[PDB]
Order: C-alpha cells, then structure tokens, then sequence
C-alpha cells in the first residue's frame, strides 16, 4: 500500500459493508449503521471493468501455432520450425504474465487512492469541527441530526453556521 | 494417429508426401471420378 | 488521478495561465493576476521530454520485414516465412501499444504529484498563518505587500516575524 | 519523487544511519543519536528481495540460439534463420531492458511511500502535542524521558495523559 489508505490509517475492514466498496460509518444519537456513496464505488467499478476488458481486447492478436511436417531428410527446417513456434509461445506467455502481474498492482494501488481521497475530502470538509483520532474516525462538535451525516455523504458541507456552535465548543473545552 | 498401422501397404515412398498433406489442410471436400476406367486396358493386363 | 491534485482539491483549471504549467494566483490589495514558478514547470518539461525521447530511443531496434519468394513447390517454407514475419510484427505492435498506454498513465500521474507537492510546500510554509478553504485557496492574516507573495513564490517564507502579527489576528477573531 | 518524501519535506539524508534504512533522530535532554525501527526496513528488504528474485524467476524461459548451417545453394532459408534468431534476441533484449527500467522506478517510488507513511503515523500520533517545522522535525511539549522517544518508536503513543501537560503548554505560549 503505497498511498497507505489500506492498513496505515484504517487497518480494519468492514464486513457489514456489502452495499458497495467505499462508504461511511455513522455513530450518532439517531442510531448507527453503514451507508454508501455511489460516486466513489461506481468510478472504481467502471475503471476496473475497463481494465479487465482491456487485457482481453489487447490480447486479441496473438501467435497461433499451426502444424507443419517434414520427411526425415530435412531436420534443419524442422528444428527451425520447432524453435520458432515454441519461441513465440515463450514470448507471448511472458507478456501475458507480466501484464497480469503489473495490472494486479495497479488495481490494488488504484483502490488505495480512492479510499484515501475519500478520507481527504471528509477531513477537508470537517476541518476544525471534528478531531482526527487516527483510525479514520472524526468526532465533530455540533449536535445536529442524521441529515448532517447525509450532508457529509453528498459532499455538501456548508461551514459557516456549524462554525459558531463548534467554536462555542472549542472554548468550553479550553 | 501419430503412428499409423496401415500406411503404404506395399513398400516404397510417397514423393512430396509432406507437400500433399499441406494442401489437404486447405481442402474440405474430395470426390472420386473415373479418370481412366478399368477394363479399358485391352493390351496390358490390369486384374492380375 | 491517484494523487488527487487534479480535480479533488482543485477541480478547475486556469485558462489565463499560459506562461507555464504550474503557478500561483494572488488576490491582494496590489491588484491580482497569475504568476509562474520556473523550478516546477522546468523539471516537468525535462522529465516529459526525456520520456518522449526514451520511447523513440528504445524502439530503435525492431524487426524489419524483408521479401523472400518461393517456387510453388515449397509451401511449408513459405507458410513458415509468412507466419514468422507477421508474428514478429504482432509482437512488436503489442510492445509499442503497451508502452504508449503505460507511459500515458505515467505522465498524467507524474503531473499529479508535481502540482500536489507544489500545494504541499505552500501549506507547509504558511501553516497557521493562512486557512485552508478546500479548493487550494489560502487566506493569510498579515497585511504585507505583493513582495510577500513573491516570497511565497521563491519558497523563502520566514515564519517568526509574520507569526506575531498573525497571532494577534488569531486572538482578535477568537 | 512522486510521493515527495525523498527531498520535498526531508531533503537531507543521514550518513550516520547505518543500522537500517528508515529511522528516527531524537534530540532531548538525555543526549542525542540515531535509532531504527525494524517493522519498516524489514518489509522493504523483503519486498525488494522478492522483486530481485522475480526478475530472475520470470526470465528463466527465454529463447536460446542454436547453430544451423546451409550449403550455399539455400540462402533464403539461411536468411530466414538469421533474421529469426536475431529477431528473437531483439525482442527479448527489449523486454529485459523495459522490465529493468520500470522496476527501477518502482523501487524508488516504493521507498518514497515507506518513509512518507513513516512520517504520516508520527504526525498522526503526536498531533497537537508537537509542531511541524517543515523538514520532518517535530517539537513536542511534554518534558518526558527518553522512554517516550522509544514509545514513539514502537508506535504506542497514548494521548490523554500527555494532553493535559501539553495543553498547559498551549496556554502559556498563548
Ligand atoms: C445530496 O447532494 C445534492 C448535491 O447537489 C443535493 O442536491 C441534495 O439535496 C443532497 N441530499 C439531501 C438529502 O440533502
Ligand atoms: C527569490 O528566492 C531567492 C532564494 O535564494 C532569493 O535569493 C531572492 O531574494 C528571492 N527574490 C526576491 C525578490 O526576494
Ligand atoms: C514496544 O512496543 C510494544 C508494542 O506492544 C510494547 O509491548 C513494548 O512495551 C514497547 N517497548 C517498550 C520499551 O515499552
């Protein structure tokens, strides 16, 4: 994990999250549960599916072995044909293995950024209102309803109004 | 099969045998015709 | 955008920025405008140009098809030559397409880091003096001249002096 | 350096650090010196060593040139054999050079993340207690012993106790 989002900050996955890939866990007065944001997991689905097709699409043109026979008096040509056919297979099996090996690393690293950037925007929206615990948890100050959690979920967090109540909560703990 | 059992019953060699098998890879149909009918050899003897 | 600098924090490009690739927008008392820093865009130019040459330099050695003819009685050899020549072209056209496809991703991701790291150092210099808005904007406290903007631009931001006026501005809003 | 850990924040290496790859420099009342954390450098050693073997393991199957001779009356076949043998070598020498070129970039970028994430967790543990200077330096408030430095080194930094003394130190400078 180069970006460090997987493990690092958040080292524990959510088994209860089956709706999508990336989501938010809310623990407020109005119960608790798991919810998903579509704009993040849909792009990952489209990107990965495009990658999967790209491996198949690019590998459409490949060497196709064909049978040739010789009459026991021309063995230099038979050896030449044998070394050419398996030589091309050796070249093509290396490209397929190398392509699979590299694209496996891409998908794991691509997923790192998406959850990392998902964390980055939530920190960038909450900012002073919440505190950073270390495992991805944010503890905000205002005593709003569950709709504010949805407001965080649609990426529409208006700052000013919530600042005054939070700054009254930054001065009572100080 | 890799090792045919009944191949060239009478001893000998098939000239350009591998050349002919290359042509068979591109042919999908064969038909027999009476190019030179038997019993037309009245001088030479064909049955024996 | 794995690093998230393109879109993410800054989702809007500057059409008025034609001098260079990466730069700073200043909006102060002494007018407003766009300015560029050479140390960031020059390294990107050198890095990309080196990459462009590297594709050409590496592809110098390639299979070159040559004409061979046969006398209608040797078709196994003619088929062997035909399958060998186009087989090598199929191998080489895959390497060229794969190389172009991967290096396109490198350039886009390489540009992500340069603007991301350009943002990182400005945040690392301004620190408490300015506030982070969310779209890459920094709103500092001191009422200095346009030279301070250039001071941010040459990466020479002395902290102590500006701290006292800013901390007098951290206590009047609190 | 896409992640920016090498140069960027920390542009100066430590020549006195020979025990390992990544470590911490402590400058407190109980002397000063360099110390290493094994969990970071061991994974880098294992990852790089696995990469080095992978280049050798994948390159096990390769074209092997063999000698064939012709009788001066069949030059089309000799030219066909000559163009096939060196053509395969040209294909394989490109794969080896491209693989080495790409994996060199991976190792440099892989090392960027490890030291970057090492910095990220220390900032994430110290948080308000220390101040970020810019060159990777953290200046904490509490006057604890060298064991607290080791506590930072084993990644076990309990926050609450140290918060009260530090917040008494956030109010005396303000
Ligand atoms: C979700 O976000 C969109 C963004 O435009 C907004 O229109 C909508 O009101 C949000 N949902 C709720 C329940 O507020
Ligand atoms: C630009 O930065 C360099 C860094 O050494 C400094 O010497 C120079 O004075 C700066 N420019 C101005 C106008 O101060
Ligand atoms: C090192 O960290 C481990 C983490 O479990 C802890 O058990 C140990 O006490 C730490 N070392 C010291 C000297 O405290």
């Amino acid at each position: 994990g180069l970006f460090g989002a997987i493990a690092g900050f958040i080292e524990g996955g959510w088994q209860g999250m089956v709706d999508g890939w990336y989501g938010y866990h809310h623990s407020n007065e109005q119960g608790s549960g798991y919810a998903a944001d579509k704009e993040s997991t849909q792009k990952a689905i489209d990107g990965v599916t495009n990658k999967v097709n790209s491996i198949i699409d690019k590998m459409n043109t490949q060497f196709e072995a064909v049978g040739r026979e010789f009459n026991n008096l021309e063995r230099r040509i038979e050896n030449l044909n044998k070394k050419m056919e398996d030589g091309f297979l050796d070249v093509w099996t290396y490209n397929a293995e190398l392509l699979v090996l590299m694209e496996n690393e891409r998908t794991l690293d691509f997923h790192d950024s998406n959850v990392k950037n998902l964390y980055d925007k939530v920190r960038l929206q909450l900012r002073d209102n919440a505190k950073e615990l270390g495992n991805g948890c944010f503890e905000f100050y205002h005593k709003c309803d569950n709709e504010c959690m949805e407001s965080v979920r649609n990426g529409t967090y208006d700052y000013p109004q919530y600042s005054e109540e939070a700054r009254l909560k930054r001065e009572e703990i100080s | 099969k890799a090792n045919p059992v009944n191949d060239l019953c009478y001893p000998g060699d098939f000239n350009d045998y591998e050349e002919l098998k290359h042509l068979l890879s591109r042919i999908n149909h064969f038909e027999k015709i009476q190019i030179i009918p038997k019993s037309s050899w009245s001088s030479h003897e064909a049955s024996l």
